[PDB]
RNA sequence: ACGGGGAAUCAGGGUUCGAUUCCGGAGAGGGAGCCUGAGAAACGGCUACCACAUCCAAGGAAGGCAGCAGGCGCGCAAAUUACCCACUCCCGACCCGGGGAGGUAGUGACGAAAAAUAACAAUACAGGACUCUUUCGAGGCCCUGUAAUUGGAAUGAGUCCACUUUAAAUCCUUUAACGAGGAUCCAUUGGAGGGCAAGUCUGGUGCCAGCAGCCGCGGUAAUUCCAGCUCCAAUAGCGUAUAUUAAAGUUGCUGCAGUUAAAAAGCUCGUAGUUGGAUCU
């Protein structure tokens, strides 16, 4: 599973929040 | 009319935002070195703290000769130093403000047991304090967050009945020794 | 602008003491009219009789029946519906019998889907709908 | 150890005729001390009988180091008898108090207070 | 608008029986626990950054 | 109509400041207004003025040293103790390391800093930093 | 709407609250009128009416808990018909009598303070390695770890004894006996899409049941319902309803707005009101 595309592809579906959340867990994770 | 006193006071606040992570790292980094049992003991040294630098900065607003600043301001800073928060050094009331929390966890009795190689680690330390073991001067004390003077520093020692430092085993190896 | 005198204290007073009764929530909790109109009378909670259950349509996006009683206030016999929280709750009310009901979240406002219930099901028959709902406690027989 | 006794506060009082004075007790491995023992203990210490000396107020230290209380050494037993308390007499033995409780004596004197001249003492 | 069905899914729910699994420490223990699970112990990472409750 | 001339003098300061120019037109002058002026020029903010004296009511032309952040007054004039003086400092002061809260008190109209030394309150007339 | 001292909140400014133990006032079912007395328009004093209500042999008599307990009713909403004058004081002719004032206990998760529910070690293993080496490895050279592993230590919750407490053991403290391995002597309350900390794991339901403060989830992979597991937040506490404070610079004195978002009167005059130019050492 991979957060950044499924930000990519995934902010307009029901599950914008997940994926967001997961994408900035990567990105800064602490 | 009653003779009794309903003079009390809360000694902690809770933070206004309740799930920052930065804010719970640090909180749970606290808890864990200095082996406390919550938050709320985090929250209490931090609400005293507080107050401290609440009535140093109060007290740097006024001229540095009114009288009133020099005597608050002098035992605000002997009682800082009393306790060995601050060092008499720095005995200006500018560096009260450089004061943090983990000055004031420091002296609690839970620390210092922990410090002095009374026990082996932090929380043994907790346990050992809270079962009679450990004693000030003279006096037993069960109360890990007792804040330990300067002039108290000295005197922690091992309870004059505690099976560790007085000479009376305890139930356990009573019992034990009752076997054979 | 505004005045800026040494001498418009008044002025600034009656000004701001006028003003505030265009404000919707000053003037809800000081006109009184709105407290004559609460069925709970100021009161956070009130008991009361079950007369009737009701299913009452959500809102349009969504698609349900929300469990809801009317019931009757004892202190001013004021009818009132109030949503029946959890599932398989209904079932633990039954018909003139005793309920207590405190507002649903939002100040005598609706919530959600539900339209025009501003009140929540707590207790029935002395024992609250967790502990039915839980089984912690049963419906004296 | 032994149990050990201090007087902190002495005080010669000739307006009650007796010495009042806190007393330390030092017990480092026993329960609290008895009283009575406590009364011997000063006894021997002042050089005077033990029934003209009274303690009372005694209260163990947390972690069981010491008691400290308070004690009164009267000059003699009827200058005891008039300046005591009435409690710390009975604790000696020396004074008995009255068996009825409250309720019977306030029920009687109200019964009382509805009859007139000698009938009041035939009412109970 | 009937009210026929109002303990429909909690009533055919399947009821499944908790396991019995060991009591958890409670007070300082259990912050301890946490505070040795997060800040001294880095072993269930896989320095992707995840959650702690990640099922991937 | 024109009333408190010391608003317009400061406010034409501060335009004048704002637009870089090297010197200002300030009319009518008053005793109020030099004053003022003096308190700032003390301090190393506008530099030397000259006094134009018209046979009615001067004007002041002073220059402006590019060191004037704002002027500005403080109407109505509050009456302003020794206690409130500190309050006053947190509202309009943008530091506790420079700007001046300028006071007339009955040594005469001199800045927050003086007042204090000589122990007296005033009424706030403005402020400059 | 009893007033104030004051309380909650609050950067500064404020906003709400104050029946409530201290001071002042008022009342003793509603009114009214009085006796005695230094002092009362007194009600644990009287007289009458009004309302309510009691005993009656129907001729009469007798009432006043907004004192302390207790009962009914009301309601979302509040404790024992307990012990004592030992303390604090008050009253009396009085060193002695009395005091539901007051004290002491009982109920008490209003609330506030301290503070358990484990600590250590040997033993797999895990990783680093402010330790040694041609990757290698020695990792007891430090620190973790559902390991129901094993091992001895520590101790109080509890039961009990003697003191002490106290007017009377009415707790706390003190001593002693017993008192922990699942230390079963078993911590809960709310949540896990976002706001907001923490699972698009599995099973069930299929716009139903329900969740959801708000946005929203659910019409067959439901990150949101019902559950299992796991996880996190606070923790002997946590959730909910309502009032209120900050947030609210969304009442703006500090400190808001008015072309088009809500908004400058159709226009002018004009009395109170507000504000009012320089100048006197």
């Amino acid at each position: 599973t991979d957060p950044f595309e499924d930000f990519e592809f995934n902010c307009n579906t029901k599950y914008s929040g997940g994926v967001t959340r997961n994408l900035m867990r990567e990105l800064n994770g602490g | 009319p009653v003779a009794r006193s309903w003079v009390c006071r809360k000694t902690y606040v809770t933070p206004r935002r309740p799930f920052e992570k930065s804010r719970l790292d640090q909180e749970l980094k606290l808890i864990g070195e200095y082996g406390l049992r919550n938050k709320r003991e985090v929250w209490r040294v931090k609400f005293t703290l507080a107050k401290i630098r609440k009535a140093a900065r109060e007290l740097l607003t006024l001229d540095e000769k009114d009288p009133r600043r020099l005597f608050e301001g002098n035992a605000l800073l002997r009682r800082l130093v009393r306790i060995g928060v601050l060092d008499e050094g720095k005995m200006k009331l500018d560096y009260i403000l450089g004061l943090k929390i983990e000055d004031f966890l420091e002296r609690r009795l839970q620390t210092q047991v922990f410090k002095l190689g009374l026990a082996k680690s932090i929380h043994h330390a907790r346990v050992l304090i809270r079962q009679r073991h450990i004693r000030v001067r003279k006096q037993v004390v069960n109360i890990p967050s007792f804040i330990v003077r300067l002039d108290s520093q000295k005197h922690i020692d091992f309870s004059l009945r505690s099976p560790y430092g007085g000479g009376r085993p305890g139930r356990v190896k009573r019992k034990n020794a009752k076997k054979g | 602008g505004k005045c800026r005198g040494l001498r418009t204290a008044r002025k600034l007073r009656s000004h701001r003491r006028d003003q505030k009764w265009h404000d919707k929530q000053y003037k809800k909790a000081h006109l009184g009219t709105a407290l004559k109109a609460n069925p709970f009378g100021g009161a956070s909670h009130a008991k009361g009789i079950v007369l009737e259950k009701v299913g009452v349509e959500a809102k349009q996006p969504n698609s349900a029946i929300r469990k809801c009683v009317r019931v009757q206030l004892i202190k001013n016999g004021k009818k009132i519906t109030a949503f029946v929280p959890n599932d398989g709750c209904l079932n633990f009310i039954e018909e003139n019998d005793e309920v207590l009901v405190a507002g649903f979240g939002r100040k005598g406002h609706a919530v959600g889907d539900i339209p025009g219930v501003r009140f929540k099901v707590v207790k029935v028959a002395n024992v609250s709908l967790l502990a039915l709902y839980k089984g912690k406690k049963e419906r004296p027989r | 150890d032994t149990v050990t006794i201090r007087t902190r506060k002495f005080m010669t009082n000739r307006l009650l005729q007796r010495k009042q004075m806190v007393i330390d007790v030092l017990h480092p491995g026993k329960a609290t001390v008895p009283k009575t023992e406590i009364r011997e203990k000063l006894a021997k210490m002042y050089k005077t009988t033990p029934d003209v000396i009274f303690v009372f107020g005694f209260r163990t230290h947390f972690g069981g180091g010491k008691t400290t209380g308070f004690g009164m050494i009267y000059d003699s037993l009827d200058y005891a008898k008039k300046n005591e308390p009435k409690h710390r007499l009975a604790r000696h033995g020396l004074y008995e108090k009255k068996k009825t409780s409250r309720k019977q004596r306030k029920e009687r004197k109200n019964r009382m207070k509805k009859v007139r001249g000698t009938a009041k003492a035939n009412v109970g | 608008g009937s009210l026929a069905r109002a303990g429909k899914v909690r009533g055919q729910t399947p009821k499944v029986a908790k396991q019995e699994k060991k009591k958890k420490k409670t007070g300082r223990a259990k912050r301890r626990m946490q505070y040795n699970r997060r800040f001294v112990n880095v072993v269930p990472t896989f320095g992707k950054k995840k959650g702690p409750n990640a099922n991937s | 109509v024109r009333m408190n001339v010391l608003a317009d003098a400061l406010k034409s300061i501060n335009n004048a400041e704002k637009r870089g120019k090297r010197q200002v037109l300030i009319r009518p002058c008053s005793k109020v207004i030099v004053r003022f002026l003096t308190v700032m020029m003390k301090h190393g903010y506008i530099g030397e003025f000259e006094i134009i004296d018209d046979h009615r009511a001067g004007k002041i032309v002073v220059n402006l040293t590019g060191r004037l952040n704002k002027c500005g007054v403080i109407s109505p004039r509050f009456d302003v103790q020794l206690k409130d003086l500190e309050k006053w400092q947190n509202n309009l002061l943008p530091s506790r390391q420079f700007g001046f809260i300028v006071l007339t008190t009955s040594a005469g109209i001199m800045d927050h800093e003086e007042a204090r030394r000589k122990h007296t309150g005033g009424k706030i007339l403005g402020f400059f930093f």
